């Protein structure tokens, strides 16, 4: 089971996206664990993720998070997919980042 | 909701950035850099002011969904904004004390 | 609800204990006991960290009762936790000042 | 609601006045007026105590509208009261520091 960790300031507004992603992962039997955390834990929690996703509001922090976790694929969630709360779409992008990372 | 929810995320992030700047301002004071501290507080204040202004609108037109009831998120923004504003004010006082400490 | 409600009580108590320890830490500083103050601060931080971690889970899975709506108590725990964490951080700064005051 | 709503307004105003007095108390300290500062803090505390007492009643009998659910405004008063009380306590510490600073 791969760990997909999302970051935002407190971990709420993204919490709704996480619940929809979990529903989708169950529907299609994707072996993943999805958790939302505030951006303050990106360095502490990110070390255990298989893929690190940043909320659209914290995109400006991408370079810093990449330097903090040089051994993890880190990327920003598409703002439209995020605004629309597209659990399936974001789940797809996360699995993709993992595949493109393992090869 | 769509905007209100995305707006709250922005407010939470803004409030978080405000605090971050405030703590950074304090750090400058510890380094004996009163000039940089002062500049950082000013920007932090401006950030909050803009955030507070947005919240003001969010409280004036909090109606729509129901009569007595209001948007629940109003609190996620108020809580973060109130905490950040208070923190900054106290931090400002703390910085002034550093100045009095001579250092 | 059952757990969520009992959990909030625990969080409120934990947050309260955290503040209590923080104030106690400050009191130690006033007595000129930097060692005890430092130790008390560390424990307070750890208590908050555990409390924050529990809240994080409570925000990631805040869904269930309804789509847009979330557990009401989430705020109660957030309010107490946010206040306690902020107070503790400021108290830490205050303690550092006591150290600079020489005493 | 009628009273609860009007009561919250009173609490918010009271909390605001409390903070106002607290900051004013601090200002007195900056002027080197420990006597006036002390008097102002005492009054601020009494104002908060009365406000807290009213809130206590508002939390003990928060039932009526529904089983699990409680008055929404309870938070509004709690948020303001918690922030004001915390601020005042920290301000008290800050004032004590001014006294230690000799000035
Ligand atoms: O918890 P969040 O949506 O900043």
């Amino acid at each position: 089971k791969k760990h997909i960790y999302l970051f935002c300031s407190a971990g709420m507004s993204t919490s709704l996206l996480v619940s929809k992603m979990r529903a989708q992962a169950e529907k299609y039997e994707v072996p993943v664990i999805i958790e939302a955390f505030p951006e303050t834990l990106a360095g502490e929690k990110g070390q255990n993720a298989d893929v690190v996703l940043l909320g659209p509001q914290i995109a400006y922090m991408l370079p810093e998070i990449q330097r903090l976790l040089p051994n993890k694929p880190v990327e920003v969630i598409d703002s439209l997919l995020y605004g629309k709360v597209d659990g399936l779409g974001v789940l797809k992008a996360a699995v993709a980042a993992i595949k493109k990372a393992a090869a | 909701a769509e905007e209100l929810e995305e707006v709250v995320m922005g407010l939470i992030i803004n409030s978080g950035q405000a605090r971050s700047l405030a703590y950074a301002a304090l750090k400058q004071a510890k380094q004996g850099d009163f000039a940089a501290a002062k500049a950082m507080m000013d920007q932090s204040r401006m950030a909050l002011n803009e955030a507070h202004l947005v919240q003001t609108k969010l409280i004036e037109g909090d109606a729509g969904e129901g009569k007595m009831k209001v948007s629940l998120v109003l609190v996620h923004a108020q809580l973060h904004l109130m905490t950040s504003m208070l923190a900054r004010e106290l931090i400002t006082e703390l910085i002034e004390l550093h100045e009095k400490l001579k250092a």
